[PDB]
Parts: C-alpha cells; sequence; structure tokens
C-alpha cells in the first residue's frame, strides 16, 4: 500500500513532516522498487521526468536504481550495501532494516534465474560478486524456505530451473480451499437441524 | 501378411525381401504411395515406414472362415455390454 | 425400554457423565470401570445412539488416567457410532484415539486424525483442551522431519502455555543438541508436569533425522563427501546408514550408488494424467449430493 | 449449544506490543542471531579474495 | 519431399538435392519466414521435422471421426447384402 | 441427382388405410400406389397419394397387371383439385425387394424421367424407421459382364407440418413419452443404439453362412468391402492415447464438482426460510 | 375443437317433447358453451358426442412416427466447441452469484409480498443460477458416459 | 411434547436442557424447596 | 521482456524456442466462484446464526 500511495509526487506541498522533497522521493523509490514487478517499474517510475529530473540532483539513488534495471549485479551489492547502512541509522525504517536485505537479495536472484534453466554455479562467481561456496550457502538456505524454485548438484556443480507448471498449482489451491469450504459448510449445517 | 498390431517395418526386410539394395528402398515406396495403391508415411531418421491402409485382394474360401470367427465374438461383445447398462440404470427407465 | 426414548434420550446420558465426575473429583475409578462396562453392554443391544458415546469417551478416559494396554479395547469398539453424534463427542474420541496411536510409535497418521480432531472443537472461548491437542500436535510434528507452524504461536488465547514449546522448537531447528539440553535441564519439571515428558525424551534421534531431510529437500545429486561433513558427523560409513534408513520408511525418495559415492533422487511429476484426481473428485461428488 | 463444559482446565494466566503486522517468525528465524553485518559480510568477503 | 517424409536427416537432404548443406539452409530459410512451408529444423542433431505440430484436443477428434466412417460403412454393407441376395435366393 | 426426400405424415396413414382395406377386391400380399409432391434444391417433398389396382401371379415373375388408364385419370382428376403437385414416384408395401419391380419402373418413368421408390413396411418386427428410398441406376463392371441395371440407396426422413402436428399430437393419447431431460437421452441413445447396431452385425453373420457352399460369392466387392471395415476400426485403446483421455475427463468432471456444490447450498437456504417461518408463526398463532 | 350436430323436429313442439330420450349418464358428461347457447344450440338442434377408435396397425405407427435412426445415438460432440460452450457458463455464473449475495442480504427487510411485487423488472437471481445447473450436468454427465461405452464397443 | 408427541421431538427439550445445565451451572436454597415442592 | 518467448542454456549456448501453452479457464473462473460463495455461506449467518 505504501508505494500505491506514494504515486503521486505532483501534488506532494511543501510539507512540514518530510522537510525535504527530496526525502520524499528517495522514500518513495526505495518502496516501490521492492512492492511491484517488472512491467510496471519500466512503465511510471522509469518513464516518468519528475522524479528523474529529481533524480538528477541524487547520484546515488539513481545509480542504485539503474543497476537492478540493467541488470549490472556487480555493483548492485555494492550499493545495496551502503543503502542498509543509510537504512540502519534512520527513525521509521530501523526496526526491520535487516528484513528489507533479505527480501532484495532473493528478488535479485529470481531476476536471473528466470532467464536460463541450466545455469553453471561458476557463472556466478565472477559475474555476481565473488566467492562460490558464499552462494552455494545462501541458495541452499533459500530454496528450502519454498521460495527461489530450482534444485542445484554439487557434483557437477550445476543448477537446474526446475520449472512448475499452470496446472499442477491451478489444482492444488482448488482442493484446498474447496475442502476448507466443504468443512465450513458441514459445520454450519451441523449446528442447524438439530 | 503382418498382422494388424503392427504393419510397421524396417529397411532391413524390405531390402532383403526384394533382393534390392537399401539405398534404392525409399523411392520404392515412394512408387508404391504415388500410384495410389498404398498410404502411410515413412521415417527416415531411424529407417521405419508406416503403412495403414492397402488395397484389398480376393481371398478363399477357407481365409472367410477367420472373418466369420472375428465377428462372432466381437458380435457378443455388443450383447454382453448392452447388459449392464440395460440393468444397472434399471430405475431410470428400464 | 418403556420411556427409554426419553429416559436414554438425555438426562440419563449427561447422568453418567456427572456421576463419573463425581468419583474423579474426590475419589477412585475402578468399581465405577466395571459399572460402566456394565452399562456400556447393556445398551448396543435394545439401544445404539449416545449410549455408545458418551460412555465410549469415559471409559477410555479412566483407562487413560492410568497407563494399561488401552488398544485392545478400540479394535472391536465399532468406533463412536457415525450417523449420529453432537460432534463434540466426536471431538475427543479423536484425541483420545489419536494419543493412544502416537505413544505406540505409529506416527506419520497420528498428525492427520488429531488436526481433524482440532477442526471439529467449536469457536467458543473455553481453552480447556485446544492447548492440549496443540501442545499434542506440535510435539508429534517435531517427530518426522517437519516445522510445526510459525503461527499458533502467537494467538492471544494462548502464549504463556506455549513458551517453552517455542524455545524449543527455536533450538531444534538449527539442531544444536547444546541448546536443547539447557531448555531440558531447565523445564523438565514443567514437561513432566504436563504428561507428555517420555515423547520428547527420545527427540534427539529425529532431531538428526530433520536436518537430513531438509538436505534432502535442497539438494538431487551430492557426494557423501559433504553429507556428514556438514552435519557435523565426523564418520561417513554410517552417514550411509542412517541416510539408507531414512529412505526405508519413506523420508527421502532418493537412491544409493555404493559404489559410486553419490547419492541421487529421482523426480516423479505429472499428477494430472493419472487417475487419482478423478477419485479426489468423485469422493466429494459423493458428499455433496448427500448433504 | 456451545456447551463446552470441560474437565480439562485453563492451566495457567508482555513487553512485546512490536507486532509487525504478521509473522516474521520463519523470517527471524532464517537470521535467528547470526550472519549479521551484511555490509561486513561482503566487504571482508571481497578482500578475502 | 515434406508431403511425403516424416522426419529426415540433414545429409539425405544435401544428396537429394546435389548442392552443399549451407546452400540448402540458405534456401530452405526465405522459404520457411515466408509461410511457405511448416518446417522446423533442429541443427543440433540436424534433424528436419515437417508436419509435426501435434494437439491434445485434436487426437480424439481424429478418433471420432474414425468412428463415425466405420457406422456409415456398416450401415451401407448391408443394403448390399440385401439386393444380392435377391437375385439369388428368391426361390 | 436427388440428396434427400421428406415425407408427411397422411401418407403413411393412408399407405394403412389402403393395406387394410384391399381383402375386398383380392387376397394379394402387397399392394402399389403413386406419390404426388414437389421439389426444390435437390430436396424431394412428398405429400399426397392415391392407389391405383395392380395384381400380379405370385408363382411366377413376368407375369403381373398394372392399370394405365386408371393413373391417367385419376391423375387428371386430382390435378383439378390442387396445381400444386405432380407424379414423383411409386410405393409398394412389401417387406423386402421383388424380382420385377426394375421392370415396374422402366414402365411407370414413362409419366416422370426421375422416379423414386418408397418401401414403406406397414408391420414392422423391431425398432426402426418405417420407409426407404430408392432410385434407379445403370452399373458398369470390372470383370466384364454387360451392363448391369439396378436400384441405389437415398437417404430419408420424416417431416411436419404445423396443421398437422396439432393431429397427431391430438391423437398420440397412446402411452408414457417425454421422460425428461437426463432420463430421455440414455435410453434414446445408448440403448436404443446398441440394440440396432447388434442387429446389423447379426444379419452380417447371417449371410456369411451362405457362403459356405449355399450360394456363390457374390463379389469379390463385398469382401473388399467388409475388409475395409476390419480395418478401420479404431487403433488399439493402448498408446499415449490414453493420456489424452484422462486430461479430458478430469475438465469433463472438475465442473460438475462445482455445479453440484452450488445444488447444496441452494437448498440449506431454502430450510432455513421453511424452518424459521414455520416457529415464529407457530408461537405467534398459540 | 370439433363438433357434430344434428337439427331438432321441425317444432310441433309445443307439446314440450322432448327431442331425444334418455337412458344413461352417457350423454350429460359435457357443458355446452356460451358462444353455441348465444346461437342457440339447444333451441334449434342437438350436439352428438364424438369418439375416437384406432385399430391396432395405425396406432402401430402411430409411435413410430418419431422414431430415429441408432446411427446418431453413438456419436459423440465435438470436444472442442464443447470445451468453449463449458467456459461460457461457468463465465456466466459469476454475475449471478454476485447479485445473490445481495438478495440474500436484502430480504425479510420489508412486507412479504412486497418483495415479488417490486421484483417485476429486475431478475430475481435464484432461478437463473439455478437453471445453469441441468446444463453442466446433463451435458457433461451424458457426454462422458457416450465416450466411456464407445471405447469398448468398437476394438 | 416428549412423551405427549411422538417420542423422538424431545430434541428441542433437549438444547433446552443444554441452555439449562449451561445456565444452571452459572445460576438457590428457596428454588430448590419450591421446585422440590411440585406434586403433579 | 517476455517479448519473445523461449528458453535459454548456458551448458553449451543453445536457444530453445518452444510454444508457450495457454492459461486455461473454466479453473481460473472456478478459483474465485469458491471464494465467492464463501463469502456468501459467510453472509447466510447474519440472518441464521443470530435469529435462530
Amino acid at each position: 500500500q505504501a508505494a500505491e500511495l506514494f504515486l503521486d509526487t505532483v501534488s506532494t506541498f511543501t510539507s512540514y513532516e518530510l522537510m525535504d522533497y527530496k526525502t520524499f522521493v528517495t522514500y518513495t523509490v526505495y518502496v516501490s522498487m521492492i512492492a511491484l514487478e517488472r512491467p510496471d517499474l519500466r512503465e511510471k517510475v522509469i518513464k516518468g521526468a519528475e522524479i528523474l529530473e529529481v533524480l538528477h540532483s541524487l547520484p546515488a539513488v539513481r545509480q542504485y536504481l539503474f543497476s537492478l534495471y540493467e541488470c549490472r549485479y556487480s555493483v548492485f551489492f555494492q550499493s545495496l550495501a551502503v543503502v542498509e547502512q543509510e537504512m540502519k541509522k534512520d527513525w521509521l525504517f530501523a526496526p526491520h532494516y535487516r528484513y528489507y536485505v533479505r527480501e532484495m537479495r532473493i528478488h535479485a536472484y529470481s531476476q536471473l534465474l528466470e532467464s536460463y534453466r541450466s545455469l553453471t554455479l561458476g557463472y556466478m562467481a565472477e559475474a555476481f560478486g565473488v566467492g562460490v561456496e558464499f552462494i552455494d550457502q545462501e541458495l541452499s538456505r533459500f530454496i528450502a524456505a519454498g521460495r527461489l524454485h530450482c534444485k542445484i548438484d554439487k557434483v557437477n556443480e550445476i543448477v537446474e530451473t526446475n520449472r512448475p507448471d499452470s496446472k499442477n498449482w491451478q489444482y492444488q489451491e482448488t482442493i484446498k480451499k474447496g475442502d476448507l469450504l466443504l468443512n465450513r459448510v458441514q459445520k454450519l449445517s451441523r449446528v442447524i437441524n438439530m | 501378411t503382418r498382422p494388424a498390431n503392427h504393419r510397421q517395418l524396417t529397411f532391413e526386410e524390405i531390402a532383403k525381401s526384394a533382393k534390392i539394395t537399401v539405398n534404392e528402398v525409399e523411392l520404392l515406396v515412394m512408387k508404391a504411395l504415388s500410384v495410389g495403391l498404398v498410404k502411410g508415411s515413412i521415417d527416415e531418421v531411424d529407417k521405419r515406414v508406416h503403412m495403414t491402409w492397402v488395397q484389398p485382394r480376393v481371398l478363399d474360401l477357407q481365409q472367410i472362415k477367420g472373418m466369420k470367427d472375428r465377428l462372432e465374438f466381437w458380435c457378443t461383445d455388443v450383447k454382453s455390454m448392452e447388459m449392464l447398462v440395460e440393468h444397472q440404470a434399471h430405475d431410470i427407465l428400464t | 425400554s418403556t420411556q427409554n426414548r426419553r429416559a436414554l434420550d438425555l438426562v440419563a446420558a449427561k447422568c453418567y457423565y456427572y456421576h463419573a465426575r463425581v468419583y474423579e473429583f474426590l475419589d477412585k475409578l475402578d468399581v465405577v470401570r466395571s459399572f460402566l462396562h456394565a452399562r456400556l453392554r447393556t445398551a448396543t443391544l435394545r439401544h445404539d445412539a449416545d449410549g455408545q458415546a458418551t460412555l465410549l469417551n469415559l471409559l477410555l478416559r479412566n483407562y487413560l488416567h492410568y497407563s494399561l494396554y488401552d488398544q485392545a479395547e478400540k479394535l472391536v469398539s465399532k468406533s463412536v457410532f457415525p450417523e449420529q453424534a453432537n460432534n463434540n463427542e466426536w471431538a475427543r474420541y479423536l484425541y483420545y484415539t489419536g494419543r493412544i496411536k502416537a505413544i505406540q510409535l505409529e506416527y506419520s497418521e497420528a498428525r492427520r486424525t488429531m488436526t481433524n480432531a482440532l477442526r471439529k472443537a467449536p469457536q467458543h472461548t473455553a481453552v480447556g483442551f485446544k492447548q492440549t491437542v496443540h501442545k499434542l500436535l506440535i510435539v508429534v510434528e517435531l517427530l518426522l522431519g517437519e516445522i510445526p507452524d510459525r503461527l499458533q504461536f502467537r494467538q492471544p488465547s494462548l502464549k504463556r502455555s506455549l513458551m517453552p514449546y517455542f524455545l524449543l522448537t527455536q533450538a531444534v531447528r538449527t539442531g544444536n543438541l547444546a541448546k536443547f539440553n539447557q531448555v531440558l535441564d531447565q523445564f523438565g519439571e514443567k514437561f513432566q508436569a504436563d504428561g507428555t515428558y517420555t515423547l520428547i525424551i527420545r527427540l534427539r534421534h529425529n532431531v538428526i533425522k530433520t536436518g537430513v531431510r531438509m538436505i534432502s529437500l535442497s539438494y538431487s545429486r551430492i557426494s557423501l563427501a559433504d553429507i556428514a561433513q556438514k552435519l557435523q558427523l565426523d564418520s561417513p560409513e554410517d552417514a550411509e546408514f542412517i541416510v539408507a534408513k531414512a529412505i526405508r520408511d519413506g523420508v527421502i525418495e532418493a537412491s544409493i550408488n555404493h559404489e559410486k559415492g553419490y547419492v541421487q533422487s529421482k523426480e516423479m511429476i505429472d499428477i494430472y494424467s493419472t487417475r487419482e484426481p478423478q477419485l479426489a473428485f468423485h469422493q466429494r461428488i459423493s458428499f455433496c449430493l448427500d448433504i | 449449544m456451545s456447551e463446552k463444559k470441560q474437565p480439562v482446565d485453563l492451566g495457567l494466566l508482555d513487553a512485546h506490543v512490536w507486532e509487525d503486522n504478521w509473522d516474521d517468525d520463519n523470517v527471524e528465524d532464517d537470521f535467528s542471531n547470526q550472519l549479521r553485518a551484511e555490509l561486513e559480510k561482503h566487504g571482508y568477503k571481497m578482500e578475502t579474495s | 519431399m515434406a508431403k511425403y517424409y516424416t522426419r529426415i536427416t540433414m545429409k539425405r537432404m544435401a544428396q537429394l538435392l546435389d548442392l552443399s548443406v549451407d546452400e540448402s539452409e540458405a534456401f530452405l530459410s526465405n522459404l520457411v519466414v515466408n509461410k511457405t512451408i511448416f518446417a522446423k529444423v533442429d541443427r543440433l542433431a540436424g534433424i528436419i521435422n515437417f508436419q509435426r505440430p501435434k494437439d491434445p484436443n485434436n487426437l480424439l477428434n481424429d478418433w471420432s471421426q474414425k468412428l463415425n466412417s466405420l457406422m456409415s460403412l456398416v450401415n451401407k454393407t448391408t443394403h448390399l447384402i440385401a439386393k444380392e441376395e435377391m437375385i439369388h435366393n428368391l426361390q | 441427382a436427388v440428396q434427400k426426400v421428406v415425407v408427411h405424415p397422411l401418407v403413411l396413414l393412408s399407405v394403412v388405410d389402403h393395406f387394410n382395406r384391399i381383402g375386398k377386391v383380392g387376397n394379394q400380399k402387397r399392394v402399389v400406389g403413386v406419390l404426388l409432391g414437389s421439389w426444390q434444391k435437390k430436396v424431394l417433398d412428398v405429400s399426397n397419394s392415391f392407389a391405383v389396382p395392380f395384381d400380379e401371379d405370385d408363382k411366377d415373375d413376368s407375369v403381373w397387371f398394372l392399370d394405365h388408364d386408371y393413373l391417367e385419370n385419376m391423375y387428371g382428376m386430382f390435378k383439378k383439385v390442387n396445381a400444386r403437385e405432380r407424379i414423383v414416384g411409386w410405393y409398394h408395401t412389401g417387406p423386402k425387394l421383388h424380382k420385377n419391380d426394375i421392370a415396374i419402373n422402366e414402365l411407370m418413368k414413362r409419366y416422370c424421367p426421375n422416379s423414386v421408390l418408397v418401401i414403406i413396411d406397414v408391420k414392422p418386427k423391431d425398432l426402426g424407421l418405417p420407409t426407404e428410398a430408392y432410385i434407379s441406376v445403370e452399373e458398369v463392371h470390372d470383370d466384364g459382364t454387360p451392363t448391369s441395371k439396378t436400384f441405389e440407396h437415398v437417404t430419408s426422413e420424416i417431416g411436419a407440418e404445423e396443421a398437422e402436428e396439432v393431429g397427431v399430437e391430438h391423437l398420440l393419447r397412446d402411452i408414457k413419452d417425454t421422460t425428461v431431460g437426463t432420463l430421455s437421452q440414455r435410453i434414446t441413445n445408448q440403448v436404443h443404439g446398441l440394440k440396432g447396431l447388434n442387429s446389423k452385425l447379426l444379419d452380417i453373420r447371417s449371410y456369411l453362412e451362405k457362403v459356405a457352399t449355399g450360394k456363390l460369392p457374390i463379389n469379390h466387392q463385398i469382401i473388399y468391402q467388409l475388409q475395409d471395415v476390419f480395418n478401420l476400426l479404431p487403433d488399439v485403446s493402448l498408446q499415449e492415447f490414453v493420456k489424452a483421455f484422462y486430461l479430458k475427463t478430469n475438465d469433463q468432471m472438475v465442473v460438475v464438482y462445482l455445479a453440484s456444490l452450488i445444488r447444496s447450498v441452494v437448498a440449506l437456504h431454502n430450510l432455513i426460510n421453511n424452518k424459521i417461518a414455520n416457529r415464529d408463526a407457530e408461537k405467534k398463532e398459540g | 375443437v370439433i363438433d357434430a350436430f344434428r337439427l331438432i323436429n321441425a317444432n310441433m313442439m309445443v307439446l314440450g317433447h322432448e327431442p331425444r330420450q334418455t337412458t344413461s349418464n352417457l350423454g350429460h358428461l359435457n357443458k355446452p358453451s356460451i358462444q353455441a347457447l348465444i346461437h342457440g344450440l339447444n333451441r334449434h338442434y342437438y350436439s352428438i358426442t364424438i369418439n375416437y377408435r384406432k385399430n391396432e396397425l395405425e396406432q402401430k405407427m402411430l409411435l413410430n412416427l418419431h422414431k430415429k435412426s441408432w446411427m446418431e445415438g453413438l456419436t459423440l460432440q465435438d470436444y472442442s466447441e464443447h470445451c468453449k460452450h463449458n467456459e461460457s457458463v461457468v463465465k456466466e455464473m459469476l454475475e449471478l452469484a454476485k447479485n445473490y449475495n445481495k438478495a440474500v442480504e436484502e430480504e425479510d427487510k420489508m412486507t412479504p409480498e412486497q418483495l415479488a411485487i417490486k421484483n417485476v423488472g429486475k431478475q430475481d437471481p435464484k432461478r437463473h443460477l439455478e437453471e445453469h445447473v441441468d446444463v453442466l450436468m446433463t451435458s457433461n454427465i451424458v457426454q462422458c458416459l457416450a465416450a466411456m461405452l464407445d471405447t469398448v464397443v468398437f476394438k | 411434547e416428549a412423551d405427549g408427541k411422538t417420542a423422538a421431538a424431545a430434541a428441542e427439550h433437549s438444547q433446552r436442557e443444554l441452555d439449562t445445565v449451561t445456565l444452571e451451572d452459572i445460576k438457590v436454597s428457596g428454588k430448590e424447596p419450591r421446585f422440590v415442592l411440585r406434586a403433579l | 521482456d517476455k517479448k519473445f518467448h523461449g528458453i535459454l542454456d548456458q551448458g553449451e549456448g543453445v536457444l530453445i524456442i518452444f510454444d508457450e501453452p495457454p492459461v486455461d479457464k473454466t479453473y481460473e473462473a472456478a478459483l474465485e466462484t469458491i471464494q465467492n460463495m464463501s463469502k456468501v455461506v459467510d453472509s447466510l449467518y447474519n440472518k441464521a446464526k443470530k435469529l435462530t
């Protein structure tokens, strides 16, 4: 909802609570970079010139945005570390300064693991940030969490995409929601009719 | 000759049975198709062909006993299948 | 028989309950159980409704108050009569059979039946046995190789009571025996007071089982020169054995190439093409028409 | 109707008003207490090699 | 050959056309981009694959068609039977 | 030429009346008559008919009598009271073809160059349909047998008119019908299908006996056709066809599940209305 | 609508004689209409009862008069187009469910007949919801059954 | 209604007994003397 | 950018191309009719549970 409401940036009077209109801009770009997917990020906050004009005075944030958009992951983490440290020592964002990181990382992975279907891991050794076993353990701990669906093999050091399909899933949620409603109607018939 | 379950066959079999070298056989079968006496398709990457229909031919007074044999126990299958649905749904309308 | 309809329709049904409670309140239970057996027997002949529900629950109750055999009765019991129930008694009957199933080393199918038990309780404020059934459900699901659910731990009605269980699972997930001992030696009095200490006294082995299960779900093709290395297991010979047992009872689907030294797991997909969804749907069709 | 009479009993009786809307239990569990300095997690890893 | 064959290798094509493989590819390329020939060459193993669209709803369309033809044919045989038996066994 | 023929009920009742009446003039087992009709776009419509004297000495072909200048006279007398309709063909009520009717047809064809034959069998002994349609053609042969003059089959049906179906329905007070919806489907399109298919296969079965020296193989033609039949019939239900079948069965049943669920909820709702209404009014009227 | 008549006598009826004899209930089963009374049926003539007496053979015909050939019964409908019809009706169900929720919410809020009387324009979603069942059913059942049969009876 | 009428519809009386049980649990010396004084 | 659809492989540099399957119907539609009448059942109680 925060990124849904900060779309204005064109009627934000020079309000007192955000003394700097620039702070308002930085906040709205921060939330928008996480709430929404590639189609709109490519349509609205990148093809609108008021924000672009503002960013023109803000090298850091502009670089941080373009890094993600143009897939130069080498500098993406360079920027994300700095934005993280800026996140920690700020009010109304510090309580979960960690959470943000744990999100963006995962999202960046889903950025790249979609184009390929059999990417080798050594490719991320140099192209994404150094350290092989580092990528190893982050991928391992992220996969089990039910997100970033794929599958790795250490013997030949390879990754398989493991695409799911629009029918098994579109069948599973059907069956579970049906069971839930059916339980509901059973109980609700039970209390009535003695 | 071959039973309808298969009617699929490899280059080598024809090549020997008609004693013509293998590299000719393609053109042979293409000729067969083009004159319109047999229908199907060819699957050259593994050297196989499939032949789904063939010109009828006359046959003798003992071969037709095979026809009568097949047809009889095909026929009984229909009556068997009718008994079931005429029975189990008796109450909807007999 | 003459007024059996009314006499046993109620009044008697609740009477048995209260009369039993008295005895439990400040007395023994034994000749009560003999009387209950006799009274169940005189039912099931003239009548077959609610005389076979309240008595069954009470009788199994007092059997479980002690720690007897407790199973040879269910098999021939004929089950709590369906077709009629107050849907309330079904709940505790399921809870009882769930417990007596869990203590006899039958884990996998205990969770489903006791969850079915829980979903039948009302919306009422009482958290008397909801706390109990939740507590048992958490502890059986720490067996196998799962995670209980990171919810049903914060809800206002129940939180103080589940505190030690959260503090336990917070240890079990990381899988560090140190902290697990530091929890047990700290709250053992509480646990044995709960009447569920023995279940959790065997938990360490299922700890290692949960670790290897998550590993199985992570990778597909992996050498044994790492399974034990990253599980702190020093020997790679017994890793073969623990993995093989995990395969035997169905924890993971992989096979082992003993000479080669790699473990690979097979992938089976396309469940839509099989006949089973038709079955799952036919059952529900039948139920809806029944309603 | 909703009798809920129960031999089983209530049993028992905060500094936690930080409700982060929902959940985070798995999330907080993921980074339970370690791997903290993510800035340092990168930085002191790029100098490593 | 696309009318007759189903799947065919590279070298057999080059041999039947009496020209280099590269020229075969270049020649059929503008053909396929012209929406004139329905072919899907796979270079790695070089197996051209004409007329291989495939469908999971067409299959039993074909099945139902064969059923209709069979019923009609069995219908038509009996008229022939009757009129021919008429000219031999009337008396 | 003709692609299909349509018959109105008035013709069928006329046929039956003639068949019952003849007993006052002879003892024959067949009757013959004329069809008045019209047609357009190769769809032929028969509407009315009258019957003309005919007779045949049963024990031989080639000895039969058919009265021209009664036919011409009646056709004149009818034309004077309806100009719409013209000679089209003829009908007879025998259960089976006869040797000489090609020689009847070559007569009456002088009144209409396209003439069509309709067999209207008046005593059915099966489930079936009461009419068949035939047209005359010349056949070449591959055996060098001389050119043969022979009948050919044409598809047929019953039609209707709004001024008649009122009468038909006023008269159809005889038995049950219209077991609505799902009741009528399975009867009308499973059971009464299978019974027909079975009768056809029994007929082929019987014919292939006579070829046990009882009769000469009528042609290799009929054998070629049979070989096509047993070749065409669907492939063994054994390959990946099975996968394609399961997919549709799942999809066919899923929506059934949905609809059944809807069906139950409404019953509950109606239940509640009945309950409250009852108790309230009861306490009120007490 | 058929009637059959015959003239009353050419009077000499001032005698008050009845036109006919009666020795049965059999003639007084029917009520004469107002119109014929206007034009005077019992004043100048009398009606006679029509009766039908079909024989065996014509009534045997009359039932065949609608039978349809075996060729059709075993035939399948196309599976495409059929799926199209299924998706059409399922997407038509939505709007009716949405409307049904409100129609449940608002009832008993006013006097009882003033439900119907105020529902003569806009449709009532119960019936339109219900009668889209008996279209998913019937259709899907019979198609699946017919396919399931003929998969056996041919090879 | 339970015995005057066909002895199957004491279900309403059953629910009445449930209600009275719950209420009396949360509900007396004078009620008991009166109650007891019913003669019938 | 999903303008042209297919897939990519890193192992040996091969651009596999295939025709994307449809996204279905009479499933997507059902998956929310269920939701809609679940809400209907919830709203049934404002004059079912309370009034009784």
